[PDB]
């Protein structure tokens, strides 16, 4: 079926630079639209950022300018990388696909959620 | 030559509920779907069969443009081949739609601590929506489908109430939702692209 | 869910005529098209007439000139005229919706069936 | 202007099996499709996502043709969210798809009374199929994923043959489809 | 010490259609089940919820016996979260059923070359079935539930015919159902 | 389908009683267990009561003394009566079955869930 | 999901004697019964043999005394060996399982069919 | 005669991981289940295919129960048709299962204010499991099938951490299950 594995999350100090990638396994559609979510204790899932099946980004505003993900035509992977980092970017993030043609930033409306690498700022 | 009247029904003050969705034809105007799909107002944009890049390319004759609201969980209803009460009672998309749907989170305009429950959605009926079928009907739901009007037994009203506070999540918070179907059968189009 | 339900079937004789009615309690959610089936007790179920969701007709090989098919536009109301009635038409008549634009008289395209309603043209 | 070649992949002579199914590209020419709708030499034409009325005044840069052969019971699964070992393993739709299918019987000219198994169909493999994945590969299958020769335990061949006779039903017979994916082939 | 009532139900020469289905309580006996698997006279015979060789360790109160026919290809909807015009108008099983299916072909005595009409099925009613759920009401459908005379528009009748001939294959033959719901094994 | 309507709420004061009544319409099973659940604003809405297959009831250590409820043979209808009210039972209550033959105060395991019945306490 | 893979199949002559192997894959249930099915060319689908769930087997009236068949529980593979052949029993043989306890149908109204193997004589 | 040592296994001090879970064989003993049924301890008491009131009146030869530890939403996966990744990859029950599931939240114990992930459970397999089949192999996954150990392209470790903190819902909290499937009788 279906699978969303995430990589790239580790421990990290505040001012550096991430990569996460995130790969898709069972997709029978064809311009599926790919995203990322970032979860923290506690909290609900924040919409970070999304990119749809024409390869345009969509960011949140509390992460414009920092962040910067993108897709592969190629290859099933979503890439997320996170400059400027700080310390209230804790949190375990996700990706998530959707099965439409443009872009949502909301968790609500994606029906397919990967499985969560961990992303932790210490010093 | 005249644009559409969209901010019309972006920045329209009130909303209906979802149940009693209203929809506004549009037509004889330039769309530039363009600058919407480039635009951070809507949080959420799904458009289904289509890309809504080259719907600035294309020609129509008319554009409908259906305007409700529901919470955030029922949102992901608003979509072909979705089941539930908002999908099966209130709001029912075919599965061959082709078009966009567009919301974003009014917390601002239609939550308050003390809850507003003016925005009703019926969980009721007898028999499923055909696509864009609407009943605005208040009459006491029956099992046996003969109508009653005591609230003493076995006689339900079909209209429920949302509780919009400002401590739920977004999962429980307004979202108003526009639905946009089109329309081309009528040999002469007048909803066209730049 | 979907329900196909026809009417008009009954005792006949040959040189006649017979006009048969399906309707479609089922959803509008897709634009289906609809069409004809017989079968005779010990044979394989022929494709009789099939009318596109875009109301275009198509019948069979065996009763082209014969037979005449329609739809009901405003409601979801099948008809098939069958004009020119002979003793090898003798068959139960099924109604049959497929999912998709085109047109098939095929049994295995018809994802949904009606019930049967019997024609006999014996005496 | 240039008309499109269909006759030359409808009317030919040989078609492929369906996991070793073969695509025609076509280019620069203008394809009348209402002439084929109206044509009896199909029992099946379905179109998915598109009325094939209005296809006569659309664009394309390049259009493409997968023609292979499958049974009656089989045509089926060529179908956006069908499974199936056809579709599973030989040649898999997507959900989103927007194209024409085309099949007609073939009983004629590949049915013969002694068994025509010259037409396979692949129903093992590691994982089912991309959309328009093809995969053409003959190494036996093993579940454990280690390479073995010996067909005796544990270790059985990829491919399956079709025994197309005269005296089965039509769910049986063999049927030759077309399926069209998608600026040279324009209307009028 | 006393025994079932089971070959009273078998040996029957009459069986009614599925729609007006027919029970026999058995009570105050001792149920042997062994001895009716190891008879090949029915094709089918499937155990939901429990095995039959465990069966004759068991007691119960009072064990029912719905006997009705329908042809082959409606046998498989009698089944537990199988659905059909069967299931869900005429006979519905409930997902947690713990019981036994019996079946087995009877063309040589429920078909004639001429059809067998006798047997009649619903597939229409306002809403399906609850589980052991018997409607044998014939009153002509409508959609509105008004009720409405049935040669008219939108109105029909409920009931329609089994065909049954000896010319058909087995997916179309009548088949004969038992289904199994002081009585305790020996 | 599935259908489990709520009836019965409204405002109250507090040390009054109320009774709620949720009545299931279709169910092709035929042991599932029946329970209430209550929602506050910004809370997970915890497990009140639930009712056996038929059998016994168990009801959450917070209303133990206070709440009874109970189910109905002839009719598919649960009722719960809320006796010596208090100003934490403020709170949207559910009714929910699920299909397991046994019991469980845990809203996770409720394969299907009833409509927001509103019960408040105020003055 | 589940799958099954029969095997063993091939050209034999009268008098002879073959075994035929299945294998089944989807396991989301556990007491499931196992059968054999052929079926010749433009005939209906024959019921030949079925094994318990992890039971007795049983056969039809036409082969009884000449074919045995039966399963390993823990293998999960049903074997069936056919003594004694004749012509008629030439037809594409097939395995079936199904989810019901102890005895089953040996009618075709099963759930997971198998994939043709052909025995020829 | 003996009684069955049921105490042995709930108040128990150390439960292990799902993917790792231990099965523990009960024979030659009356099991009054009366009082489990009867106890306020377990939130979760769900048994399929039998009422627990009847088990009272049944022997059997061996009773398993089979320990473990997921959070509050992953419960609802130890259920008969039950899909998901601890149903597909880690603990599958047959849909013909007969028997009872135990479970009871245990924040006080497996949750931290910095967070408890020695619980972890398998998101990775080729292959979904039979019932009860066990797969505790710690192999990294690859899709091609060829062993790979490092972080880098197309592998990725077998085994994923649950986040146990205090401030998360009961759908993230820690739940401690013990599922349950002649000589074992009843009273």
């Amino acid at each position: 079926q279906v699978q969303l594995v995430e990589s790239g999350g580790g421990l990290v100090q505040p001012g550096g630079s991430l990569r996460l990638s995130c790969a898709a396994s069972g997709f029978t559609s064809d311009h599926y639209a790919l995203a990322w979510f970032r979860q923290a204790p506690g909290k609900e899932r924040e919409g970070v950022s999304c990119i749809d099946s024409d390869g345009n980004p969509f960011y949140a505003d509390s992460v414009k300018g920092r962040f910067t993900g993108s897709r592969d035509n190629a290859k099933n992977t979503v890439y997320l990388q996170m400059n400027s980092l700080k310390l209230e970017d804790t949190a375990v993030y996700y990706c998530a696909a959707g099965l439409w043609y443009g872009r949502s930033l909301n968790s609500f409306d994606y029906d397919y959620w990967g499985q969560g690498t961990q992303v932790t700022v210490s010093s | 030559t005249n644009l559409c009247p969209f901010g019309e029904v972006f920045n329209a003050t009130k909303f209906p509920s979802v149940y009693a969705w209203e929809r506004k034809k549009i037509s004889n105007c330039v769309a530039d779907y363009s600058v919407l799909y480039n635009s951070t107002f809507f949080s959420t944009f799904k458009c289904y069969g289509v890309s809504a890049t080259k719907l600035n390319d294309l020609c129509f004759s008319n554009v409908y443009a259906d305007s409700f609201v529901v919470k955030g969980d029922d949102v992901r209803q608003i979509a072909p081949g979705q089941t539930g009460v908002i999908a099966d009672y209130n709001y029912k998309l075919p599965d061959d739609f082709m078009g966009c749907v567009l919301a974003w989170n009014t917390r601002n305009i239609d939550a308050t601590s003390t809850g507003n429950h003016n925005y009703k959605y019926r969980y009721l009926r007898h028999g499923k929506l055909r696509p864009f079928e609407r009943d605005i009907s208040n009459v006491p739901f029956s099992p046996d489908g003969k109508p009653c009007t005591p609230p003493a037994l076995n006689c339900y009203w079909p209209l429920n109430d949302y509780g919009f506070y400002t401590t739920t999540g977004i999962g429980y918070q307004p979202y108003r939702v526009v639905v946009l179907s089109f329309e081309l059968l009528n040999a002469p189009a007048t909803v066209c692209g730049p």
